[PDB]
């Protein structure tokens, strides 16, 4: 309160402003739930001090600085709005910071399975899900990650997707999910999408899955 | 009770008045999408209203803050819509696929441009304020106009039944009353500042969640009480407020905690107050309220 | 030497500029200014309750109210903060005696 109070005054004469300051200012806004105005604030300034000492707020910054470079103030910010519950925002920073960009590849790829599980809504991103199993055999990414897509359930639309995948991984991730299918669940759906998906390949698994229904029944 | 629709990409929801009338569009990272609302429902219970997604438009860039203008018609099928809209590149445009217009450069705004708002004389009028300290007139020959405000200008609305006088909130808390016409600073009172009514009411919000009323004596508000104000269209008196960051969203006009939805981004009135739009992270929604 | 003048508009208007020169003034205490407002209307120890924020502003809605309507009421305005600052030093010169030294 103390320090939405004071906000004005950290902003004053030109030479006296600093993008220090402006990450201060992005923060009070988070604080007091002012969302909009942190992001405004995040993006117009850029933390590029790693080594100052003197600010304990820069600590978490600089925790991945002494790791990594630049694109660490965007998964800094990412970080931070994962944090206070703000997905909208998280996953746009995520975005910025590959965009900004091997071993920091891999740590900031882990994290954007973990953080993109969590919020749900930015994994409907289908030409980066097949983007994934294409360069290396991540599949089960594409597996958990689909799984929450089809946790947000928009079947219809869902399907329609997995026609831009590769055939190669569909049968894959279909199959898997498929097996998954097999969960006993009152949703009779998941085998009619199923044997959609059985009628665009050979046909010849929605006839097995179907007497497997059948004897659980 | 209520309807709910998934929404890919989300920022602002406007609501459409100025002139099509049934229609919403959110803000979004690529650009805006256009939903109908749809009154009738197959069951044949009455008062449940769908959205209807009709279109994505595209811009490639984020819209923060959008208004409609009257200009917007609908003939036989094709939609002519225009769009007063704020872009994260500081940019005022207006939209017509056909063209856009661009502010930006030496006039238009420098700092981030918090809001946007359109008017109807024998022209048109877009206004804006922003972080760089400056309420801009925009007419529609280009004519422009750049006023300095105290500090950054948080939002600003035209009088509503007279398109010559404006409000202007600054983030410092003056509430300011302009006339463009006439000599600019006409009046001053010590989230955002709105009216109500024919403007026979003026609103004053904070973040702290202080709100002022006045009947537009001395100038001292006639009342207050305890977000940010979001205006019922056709009753002065109902007001809405709402938990940003839960999603607790309170109806004052006692205290009323009408709806719980997650975050909330954005929320407006239906064009003849039945129903409330709100946009969450993943979801946009129409509820209805009664009394 | 305190010196003072009307205002074009870059250290704002009349108003403001009064009332950080009433506030800001090394002879000042907050009971005189209490005091003071008391002339300007009626109110006694109501006026310790207050904020000092709060008791900035009723000072300064306290002037505003009495003035009524460009020229003539900002030279009118000037005058009612003049008096306002002249009551407020008044009563605070009674505080400069000195009483002892420790």
């Amino acid at each position: 309160t103390q320090l939405q109070e004071y906000v004005r005054l950290l902003l004053p004469w030109c030479q006296v402003n600093v993008g220090s300051c402006h990450f201060m200012l992005a923060q009070c806004y988070l604080v007091a739930g002012e969302g909009h105005k942190a992001l405004d604030c995040f993006s117009q300034a850029a933390s590029e001090v790693e080594r100052e000492d003197f600010l304990e707020k820069l600590i978490r910054v600089e925790e991945g600085e002494s790791v990594s470079p630049r694109l660490q103030y965007y998964n800094r910010v990412l970080r931070l709005l994962e944090d206070v519950g703000l997905p909208e925002l998280v996953i746009q920073l995520a975005t910025i910071a590959i965009g900004e960009a091997w071993r920091s590849q891999a740590a900031l790829r882990t994290r954007i399975f973990k953080h993109h599980l969590d919020m749900g809504h930015n994994n409907q991103a289908y030409d980066a899900l097949t983007q994934i199993p294409d360069p290396s055999r991540q599949l089960d990414c594409l597996r958990q990650l689909v799984v929450v897509l089809c946790e947000r359930s928009q079947l219809q639309d869902l399907v329609e997707f997995p026609y831009v995948n590769l055939h190669n991984e569909v049968v894959g991730i279909i199959e898997s999910r498929a097996r998954a299918v097999d969960l006993m669940t009152h949703n009779y759906y998941e085998l009619l999408y199923a044997f959609h998906i059985y009628r665009h390949n050979y046909r010849k698994a929605g006839s097995v899955m179907f007497e497997y229904g059948m004897r659980l029944g | 009770a209520t309807y709910t629709v998934d929404c890919e990409d989300y920022v602002h929801v406007v609501e459409f008045n100025p002139f099509a009338g049934s229609l919403l569009a959110y803000g979004g990272i690529s650009y805006v999408v256009i939903a109908s609302c749809r009154f009738q429902e197959e069951d044949s219970t009455v008062e449940g209203i769908e959205f209807k997604t009709l279109k994505t438009f595209h811009h490639g860039e984020r819209v923060v803050a959008i208004a409609w203008s009257p200009e917007t018609r609908c003939d036989a099928l094709l939609p002519l819509l225009r769009f007063a809209t704020a872009a994260g590149d500081k940019k005022i445009r207006i939209f017509t696929f056909q063209d856009k217009n661009e502010y930006k450069v030496i006039e238009g705004h420098s700092g981030y441009i918090n809001d946007l708002v359109f008017c109807s004389p024998e022209g048109t009028d877009i206004a804006s304020v922003g972080d760089d300290h400056t309420c801009r007139i925009w007419d529609l020959g280009k004519q422009i106009a750049m006023f300095i405000l105290r500090s950054p200008g948080m939002s600003v609305a035209w009088h509503p039944e007279g398109a010559f006088k404006l409000m202007v909130a600054e983030k410092t808390g003056t509430i300011r009353f302009y006339d463009l016409t006439t000599h600019q600073a006409i009046l001053s009172l010590e989230m955002s500042a709105d009216w109500c009514v024919r403007n026979t009411l003026r609103i004053g919000a904070v973040a702290g969640n202080d709100w002022i009323i006045w009947e537009m004596q001395d100038n001292k508000p006639a009342h207050a009480d305890r977000r940010m104000f979001r205006w019922s269209k056709c009753n002065e008196n109902v007001f809405a407020t709402t938990g940003y960051p839960k999603s607790q969203i309170a109806i004052h006009h006692p205290q009323p905690i009408l709806i719980g939805t997650p975050v909330g981004s954005g929320l407006s009135w239906h064009r003849r107050l039945p129903l409330c739009v709100v946009g969450g992270y993943r979801k946009l929604f129409f509820w209805l309220t009664e009394m | 030497l305190p010196e003072d003048d009307l205002a074009i508009s870059d250290e704002q208007e009349p108003q403001e500029a009064y009332l950080e020169c009433l506030f800001a003034p090394g002879r000042f205490t907050i009971a005189a200014v209490q005091k003071a407002i008391q002339i300007l209307r009626k109110g006694s120890g109501r006026v310790l309750d207050l904020s000092w924020e709060e008791l900035r502003k009723d000072v300064t809605l306290t002037v505003e109210n009495e003035i009524q309507n460009q020229e003539e009421f900002r030279q009118i305005n000037i005058e009612n903060w003049c008096k306002f600052y002249t009551c407020c030093l008044q009563y605070q010169e009674t505080l400069s005696r000195p009483l002892a030294l420790l």
